């Protein structure tokens, strides 16, 4: 069991503010965390394949970094199109999600 | 005060991948000529080795090069009229096939296993069936000369490369390994194909060595490398009478005609005491990786017969044991093993192996195989030398459920090619000296830079300078000639220790001579001056061009 | 405390031969280029010959070329100098010295670091 | 273009079994793992299981073992999942997903359309 | 071989010589590479003298 | 750029290399329904059904 | 080429063994391979085994 702890559960932000989302794994020892943007009504979309590497088809405004049991995802200025629930994943373990 | 001195034949290597050639394919030499490298520590990664991909390709190519000159059972993809064998497990199938003369027909009757047939209509009097997958591809009958007894394969290096063995008796497979040895060829590796249980392998020197790419996910296969083997004896007790018919001009089809005596199911015997002792020690070793968890062994949760049963080749017959009485145990942190009483037992665990004939070869889909029957009975003994386990993922109440796995045959070869790494020697290098212009292979790899500059004529001579080997012979020649051309452009042709006129720049390395020649090895030096070789080489060729023009000017003065 | 003990010397008559030998102890022998240095009575020091650490290269002062042979044995930790003809100008105390050269993979040792006690060579 | 096309929404009563399919088009079916992810209406994503269509290997989560059967039909490149003993807590969007690479299969880049399964009396 | 120069260069062919000195090429070649290694180290020592 | 091996005989091909392209748009307007049958062990024949 | 360019070796005597030559095994392989490489693209009389 590798419980994912994701926070905040609800993030209030306007257009252009910097968004920071955290994910705290119970066990790490590997930089293998993924971030999924899930729009309502659609299947989640992968943005950050691996802990830091970015996914093709995603603009450079999305980023993140971290290691071990502490990872950080950021958006360099929230856009109107970036309203989604963001989830962290390590292997089969999914987080609770952050509504942005 | 210090100048660049070019050395050729230094015990330096880089990671690389080549097409190593088998040698049962070319006779092997008396000994592998192992040179133990003192004070050398290398990083191995069993789960990223190329020797495994090459062995996989070799095996799926030798196998598919022995069934090419063999009868293809195209004329037998016909409707069969099959009844029960009461003269189900087996059916007595009648059919009308093509005979040797291309104008007549032939009526025959053969006994096929129910797993080899697929109905064409509602299954019940005879019912209609065809051979399994015969309407999707061709089924090739194995020639009677095909050798089903695995032959040890030795992988030897091409010129210019070396195999770095790992002799740490408790190595898992990934990470730094000390006591690294250099060999020319591997030991004899048998291409044994078996699912769930590794058979006829090498045993661990010290203890059970659990190895996996990452013991935290539920995708990577967990290989359990045992230290003492558990003996398994498998048999097909039926006394079969083999008959054959000709289905073309020289194409003979072999099949079971009848069975003498009663019908008995094939089975395998594993002593209960030895198996449950093995599983106890594997459960205690797996408790060292998953602390405070309950360890359970259960049967496979799904998949095809090739992965839910223990698949193995026994004298050509392809058995498929249930293996659900073996993998049924619970081990808790208290140290008590639940199915207890199995340390003073005389019982045997009888596994009901099923027999199949149309074997879906590997997973090529478009190529099956027919294993012809052998008259009489069959008994095979083998040693169980390891397990293939898959861990169940998801949320759990601090209990692990390790269920058998397999099917992917690379994980059967990653348990004997674990200690071997392939490296490419880089005999050309540079080092600062005060010089101005005006044993065995890699034996000195762990020695200091001033004791390895004497054994240069030994790593220089061992550079030894169809398509798979010839391309690597040409590649070795090209690399040798590129190094010679570099030496020549620098004015160092014909020398192993060459002094140049290029001064040493302290930004390349600011260590003193007693900190380099006396304290460091050539590998550490290569890891230090590596970002600067594109500068040093350019300076060396520019200095030689200046010296050549000055020499022609001096030689035209008079 | 390294110890160089020159065991040899005595009296010769013009035209004779004499061998000197020097034993080393207290340090690694096959890592230092040894030499010999002559001190005639009432005069200063003059360099005579130099041998490399491996023994393959020998160098001499012009005044003794073709007459003196310097050799070393790295298994016995000994240095020797064999002189022929022995002219009257060769009468001197001959000192065994460690230094004068390096192997090109070590720092420059263009100095005589450790000296011996001196053998007395008399020509009459 | 890599596509995953799943069956449409279904309605079952408690105790019934439901079969969901994930037609796979665009790539070699027998070389990649297919992950079935259950999205509860507002309670997040449960992984539930993976199938290896080469030999049909499965790894059902330790919660959904005994109830979640997975199979594969390579002749039509379609994966199948069966969930038995449905309860009202099993209402969710069932997603079919694949990794970007065979070497690293958790990077679920390719997803199909969700299949809505409703369990009610 | 204990033959004199006038018994080798003037009287024998290269085939007869190869048939004579053949059991000894594994010694001569080793001596040649050892002598070259000594010459290379002496050369780098002479070229670092100054 | 008119180019030919020899613009004097009538055997060599004359290649006219244009400087501005002329656009051609080709179509098959029929709405075909494709059917297939199997003609052997894994051999599928595709043809126009209607 | 125009001629085999034969150079007669004076005062040279060599031991031949016609019954252990390899040029014969190579010629045999060449002939059983050229012959079997000219009948490969040719009609096989399977329909006439009636
Ligand atoms: C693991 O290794 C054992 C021992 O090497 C293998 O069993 C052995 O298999 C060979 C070949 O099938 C048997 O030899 C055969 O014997 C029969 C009857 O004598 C003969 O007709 C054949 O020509 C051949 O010589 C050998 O007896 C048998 N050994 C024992 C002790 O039963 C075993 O098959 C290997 N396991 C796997 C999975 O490869
Ligand atoms: C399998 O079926 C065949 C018939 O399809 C059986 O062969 C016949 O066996 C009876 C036994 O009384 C003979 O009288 C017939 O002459 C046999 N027919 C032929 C064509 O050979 C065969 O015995 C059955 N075998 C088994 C093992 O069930
Ligand atoms: C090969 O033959 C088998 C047996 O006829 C086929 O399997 C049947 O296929 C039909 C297709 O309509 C199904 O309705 C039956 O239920 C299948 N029977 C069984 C016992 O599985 C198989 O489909 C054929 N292969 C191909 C590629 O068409
Ligand atoms: C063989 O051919 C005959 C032709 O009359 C037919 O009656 C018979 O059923 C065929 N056999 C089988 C096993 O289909
Ligand atoms: C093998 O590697 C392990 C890694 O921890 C080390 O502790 C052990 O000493 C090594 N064994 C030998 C014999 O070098
Ligand atoms: C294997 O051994 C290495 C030694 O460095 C260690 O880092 C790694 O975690 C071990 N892995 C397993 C699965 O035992
Ligand atoms: C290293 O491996 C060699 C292989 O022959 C073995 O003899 C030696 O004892 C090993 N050394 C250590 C320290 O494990
Ligand atoms: C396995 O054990 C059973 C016990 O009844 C015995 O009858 C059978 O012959 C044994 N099989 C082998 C292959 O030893
Ligand atoms: C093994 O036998 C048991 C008997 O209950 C059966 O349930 C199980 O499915 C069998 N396993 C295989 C792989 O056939
Ligand atoms: C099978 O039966 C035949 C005939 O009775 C007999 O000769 C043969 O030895 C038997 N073979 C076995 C393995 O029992
Ligand atoms: C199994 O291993 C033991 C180890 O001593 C060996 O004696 C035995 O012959 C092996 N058996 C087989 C069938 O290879
Ligand atoms: C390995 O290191 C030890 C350290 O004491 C040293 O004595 C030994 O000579 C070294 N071996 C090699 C082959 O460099
Ligand atoms: C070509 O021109 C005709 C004019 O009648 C038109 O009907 C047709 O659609 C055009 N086809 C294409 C391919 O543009």
């Amino acid at each position: 069991d590798i419980q994912m702890t994701q926070s905040p559960s609800s993030l209030s932000a306007s257009v252009g503010d910097r968004v920071t989302i955290t994910c705290q794994a119970s066990q790490g020892i590997s930089n293998y965390l993924n971030w999924y943007q899930q729009k309502p009504g659609k299947a989640p979309k992968l943005l950050i394949y691996d802990a830091s590497n970015l996914e093709t088809g995603v603009p450079s405004r999305f980023s993140g970094s971290g290691s071990g049991t502490d990872f950080t995802f950021t958006i360099s200025g929230l856009q109107p199109e970036d309203i989604a629930t963001y989830y962290c994943q390590k292997y089969e373990f999914f987080g609770g999600g952050t509504k942005v | 005060n210090l100048w660049v001195t070019v050395y050729y034949g230094v015990p330096v290597w880089k990671e690389a991948r080549t097409t190593l050639f088998c040698a049962s394919c070319v006779p092997t030499d008396p000994n592998p000529q192992e040179m133990v490298l003192g004070n050398v520590t290398e990083n191995f990664n069993m789960w990223k080795n190329d020797m495994v991909d090459q062995m996989h390709e070799d095996v799926i190519s030798l196998w598919a090069q022995s069934l090419k000159p063999c009868v293809k059972l195209t004329p037998l993809c016909v409707t069969l009229e099959c009844t029960q064998v009461n003269a189900d497990e087996m059916k007595n199938c009648s059919f009308n096939t093509t005979t040797e003369i291309r104008d007549k027909k032939q009526k025959a009757y053969a006994l096929f296993y129910r797993l080899d047939l697929v109905p064409l209509e509602r299954e019940n009097s005879a019912s209609k069936y065809i051979l399994i997958n015969c309407n999707t591809s061709a089924i090739t009958q194995a020639c009677p000369k095909v050798n089903f007894d695995p032959i040890p394969i030795h992988y030897c290096t091409p010129a210019g490369y070396a195999i770095l063995k790992c002799n740490n008796k408790t190595f898992n497979g990934t990470g730094s390994c000390n006591n690294v040895s250099t060999v020319q060829c591997t030991h004899g590796i048998k291409p044994v194909v078996s699912t769930q249980l590794l058979l006829n392998g090498s045993l661990a020197e010290e203890e059970i060595i659990i190895r996996s790419e990452n013991l935290m996910d539920n995708v990577k296969t967990i290989i359990v490398h045992l230290d003492q083997s558990v003996e398994i004896v498998c048999t097909r007790p039926n006394n079969n009478t083999v008959k054959s018919i000709r289905i073309g001009p020289g194409q003979t089809f072999y099949y079971t005609g009848d069975i003498i005596g009663n019908i008995r199911e094939a089975h395998c015997n594993i002593s209960e005491k030895k198996w449950h002792e093995m599983l106890r020690r594997v459960s205690e070793k797996l408790a060292e990786h998953f602390p405070n968890k309950t360890i359970k062994f259960t049967s496979s949760s799904g998949g095809d017969l090739e992965i839910t049963t223990h698949s193995f080749n026994c004298r050509g017959e392809f058995f498929y044991c249930n293996t659900s009485g073996l993998f049924n145990s619970t081990y808790m942190p208290n140290g008590t093993y639940m199915p207890n009483g199995t340390n003073n037992s005389n019982s045997t665990i009888i596994l009901p192996c099923r027999i199949k004939q149309i074997i879906n070869m590997w997973q090529e889909v478009g190529r099956a195989m027919y294993a012809p029957p052998i008259a009489g009975n069959i008994t095979c003994n083998s040693n169980i030398t390891g397990l293939l386990l898959v861990r169940d993922g998801g949320k759990n109440n601090n209990t692990e459920i390790f269920r058998p796995g397999g099917g992917d045959m690379r994980d059967n070869w990653r348990s004997e090619l674990y200690k071997y790494k392939v490296v490419e020697i880089k005999p050309l290098g540079v080092a600062p000296t005060r010089c101005k212009r005006r044993l065995g292979f890699l034996g000195a790899a762990g020695s200091t830079m001033g004791a390895a500059s004497i054994t240069l004529t030994v790593q220089a001579r061992q550079l030894l300078s169809g398509i798979k080997q010839l391309q690597t012979r040409v590649l070795a020649i090209e690399h040798y000639l590129k190094d010679q051309q570099l030496l020549g452009i620098w004015g160092c042709s014909g020398k192993l220790i060459c002094c140049t006129a290029v001064p040493w720049n302290s930004s390349w390395s600011n260590k003193s001579l007693t900190d380099i020649w006396d304290n460091m090895t050539w590998m550490q030096w290569d890891r230090e001056v590596s970002n600067y070789t594109g500068i040093i080489y350019r300076l060396l060729e520019d200095s030689q061009n200046q010296q050549e023009r000055n020499e022609q000017d001096l030689l035209a003065l008079d | 405390e390294v110890q160089l003990v020159e065991t040899g010397g005595g009296l010769v008559q013009p035209g004779g031969s004499l061998k000197l030998s020097c034993r080393a102890s207290g340090y690694t022998f096959s890592s230092f280029a040894m030499s010999w240095v002559r001190q005639a009575p009432g005069k200063g020091l003059e360099w005579v010959s130099l041998i490399n650490d491996r023994g393959g290269l020998t160098f001499y002062v012009d005044s003794v070329k073709g007459r003196f042979t310097i050799s070393r044995d790295n298994s016995k930790n000994t240095l020797s100098l064999q002189m022929h003809s022995l002219r009257d100008g060769d009468t001197a105390v001959y000192y065994c010295a460690t230094g004068g050269m390096s192997s090109a993979l070590q720092s420059s040792k263009y100095y005589f670091d450790f000296w011996g006690q001196g053998a007395l060579v008399t020509v009459s | 273009q890599v596509q995953l096309v799943q069956s449409g929404a279904e309605v079952k009563k408690p105790g019934a079994s439901v079969k969901v399919s994930c037609k796979a088009s665009g790539y070699s079916f027998t070389d990649y793992y297919i992950h079935w992810v259950r999205q509860a209406p507002g309670q997040g994503l449960e992984w539930m299981g993976w199938i290896n269509p080469r030999f049909g290997g499965v790894n059902y989560a330790q919660k959904f073992q005994g109830r979640v059967t997975m199979t594969r039909d390579t002749s039509i490149r379609t994966a199948h999942m069966e969930l038995s003993r449905l309860i009202s807590d099993d209402t969710a969007f069932y997603y079919c997903a694949r990794g970007r690479f065979a070497d690293s299969v958790w990077n679920l880049l390719f997803w199909g359309q969700g299949t809505l399964v409703t369990v009610s009396s």
